[PDB]
């Protein structure tokens, strides 16, 4: 008996009584619709963006922090070489804004140096990502922005291979070049390759080089694709997992352990990994809430008042609606909570407020890579995880009005059967 | 997981009133924490917020006349109501934000002369 019931359950009372009138319906649906812009189409104050952000940081300043200390090496095809020296610029290196690969006679693989097969894959990701932060990020409803991306490298030493036309694409080591494309959206990769000898005037360094230049064109920047980008980065030093070593400045904050393996630090790489799969999740509910618009006026029909019972087939769309958006500010949550330190504990803690949680660089744009970037994160992430608590707490009102909707929806589902 | 509201009771208009909030350290801790109510026939509506850092923001409703604040050593969640209407009748909830799917049981806030 349903007075007995609501009775006890007035809020129920007065659910039922909104779910039969369309101007309650109606003022659901329009609250809908503004608590969908807050979140894809608001940059600051979306926890959703926020959330993206912090996934994206995370791996980004994960690198920054350890790639220091990771040893590279070898020649192209995964192998040991005898004597080359492979550099990466605009990368976090000891001192440096590059890294340099020159472990020789090791074979690169696990727990040894990372081959620089692995480390073009890792490296490619982390130019188009730094690339994109210093750009700022687009709102999540944004597919269609691309970036430019232009990097270099350089490969000395006598025997070292990975210059050579043969794996670079192009036609002639001094000068050659070659065009490439790939894939919903066509990317456009422009590789080009000089010669410096030794004895050439403006050649600082002693020795004979290669260098190589890639300009990546219509990359794209959405949420999606970033994502992508830091996972491939994160999922390069899983799975290669290399050798490290640091160097512990005294004083300041300490590394345990200071030699092994990247894949040893499992927690904060499995956390990360969540990050970036949760942060995937949140953003497929784009496509739900873009599909499921709730701008269209509903009402009775030919002369009737409303029939919740019978004129409410719009109530499906409206539910998936408002259940994909309380998706994506669950999982936004649910990012910030898996690597904020107030939650965490032991190694984990400290590698998150010494490390990850840093820069040490002379607040520099977001993208920024100096001679100090190594050994701390300078991705921002205690600005992020501030900046989505505060939207968060900012979402206080929309938050409780895409529930009201998700249950005048939902009741209009039930009556509907 | 678990929310335990008190300070409730009947109240003269200018009256005052100081709510508390007794919320488990899951629940509590590093996540921003925020005040609801129910007022009759009407469905919960958000009060106030505040961070793990201690930012408070507030409904317009109650902005200027209520403080909302957090005490990170204990997990307690407090409000303090000064210049009480009878619009401000309610069953008065806590959670984190956003919410815990399972509400505590509430502190009742009659305003009337
Ligand atoms: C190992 C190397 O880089 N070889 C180059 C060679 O460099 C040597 C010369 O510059 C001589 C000049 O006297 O000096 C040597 O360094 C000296 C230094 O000057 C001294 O001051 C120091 O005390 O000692 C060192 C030596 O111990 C350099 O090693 O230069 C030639 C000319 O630039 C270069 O060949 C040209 O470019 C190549 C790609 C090709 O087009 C040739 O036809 C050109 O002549 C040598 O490159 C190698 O050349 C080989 C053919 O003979 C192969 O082509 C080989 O793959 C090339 O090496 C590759 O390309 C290099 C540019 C570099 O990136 C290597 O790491 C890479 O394997």
């Amino acid at each position: 008996n349903l007075s007995k019931l609501l009775t006890r359950y007035s809020t129920l009372n007065t659910l039922i009584k909104l779910s039969a009138d369309p101007s309650a319906i109606n003022a659901a649906r329009e609250n809908l619709g503004a608590s969908a812009k807050n979140l894809i189409g608001d940059t600051k104050n979306s926890p959703a963006y926020q959330a993206v952000l912090l996934a994206i940081n995370a791996a980004v300043g994960f690198w920054n922090v350890l790639g220091y200390a990771t040893q590279c090496g070898g020649n192209a095809n995964g192998q040991e070489s005898t004597s080359s020296t492979t550099i990466f610029n605009n990368e976090p290196g000891y001192r440096s804004t590059s890294i340099t690969c020159s472990l020789n006679r090791y074979k690169p693989g696990y727990y040894g140096p990372m081959s620089i097969e692995n480390f073009k894959k890792l490296n490619e990701a982390y130019q188009i990502l730094q690339t994109a932060l210093n750009k700022g990020l687009p709102a999540l409803k944004e597919n269609n922005g691309t970036v430019s991306v232009t990097y270099t490298y350089t490969c000395s030493g006598e025997g070292n291979d990975n210059c050579l036309p043969k794996v670079t694409g192009v036609d002639n080591q001094n000068g050659g070049t070659k065009t490439k494309t790939q894939t919903g959206k066509t990317v456009t990769t422009t590789i080009s390759s000089k010669v410096v000898d030794s004895q050439a005037k403006g050649n600082t360094t002693r020795v004979s080089y290669t260098e190589i230049t890639n300009k990546l064109d219509g990359v794209p920047d959405s949420a999606q694709a970033l994502l992508a980008q830091a996972s491939t980065l994160i999922n390069t030093i899983n799975t290669a997992c290399p050798y490290f070593s640091v160097t512990n400045k005294s004083g300041g904050p300490q590394m345990e352990p200071t030699r092994g393996k990247l894949c040893g630090f499992t927690e904060e790489i499995s956390a990360i990994q969540k990050m970036i799969t949760d942060a995937q999740e949140l953003v497929n509910q784009t496509s739900v809430i873009n599909e499921h618009e709730q701008s269209t006026p509903v009402g009775g029909n030919n002369g009737k008042p409303f029939n919740p019972f019978t004129d409410a087939s719009f109530a499906q769309g409206m539910l998936a609606n408002a259940s994909a958006q309380a998706k994506m500010l669950n999982l936004a949550h649910q990012v910030g909570q898996t690597i904020n330190p107030d939650n965490l504990t032991g190694t984990f803690k400290n590698f998150v407020t010494g490390f990850l949680a840093t820069c040490n660089n002379k607040g520099s744009p977001p993208g920024t890579v100096t001679t100090q970037t190594f050994a701390s994160g300078c991705a921002y992430v205690e600005q992020t995880i501030t900046n989505l608590n505060n939207s968060i707490a900012h979402f206080g009102t929309q938050e409780q009005q895409i529930q009201q909707a998700e249950n005048i929806a939902d009741t209009l589902v039930n009556f509907g059967s | 997981v678990q929310l335990q509201e008190s300070g409730g009771g009947l109240v003269q208009p200018g009256g005052s009133l100081r709510l508390s909030c007794a919320a488990s350290g899951s629940i509590f801790s590093g996540n921003v924490m925020g005040w609801y109510r129910q007022a009759p026939g009407k469905l919960r509506e958000w009060v106030a917020a505040i961070t793990p850092q201690g930012v408070p923001n507030y409904a317009d409703s109650v902005k200027g006349r209520f403080t909302i604040s957090r005490d990170n050593a204990k997990n307690m969640l407090y409000l303090q109501m000064s210049s009480l209407k009878p619009e401000d009748t309610a069953l008065y909830y806590c959670n984190r934000l956003p919410n815990y799917r399972s509400w505590g049981q509430g502190t009742q806030v009659t305003v009337s002369s």
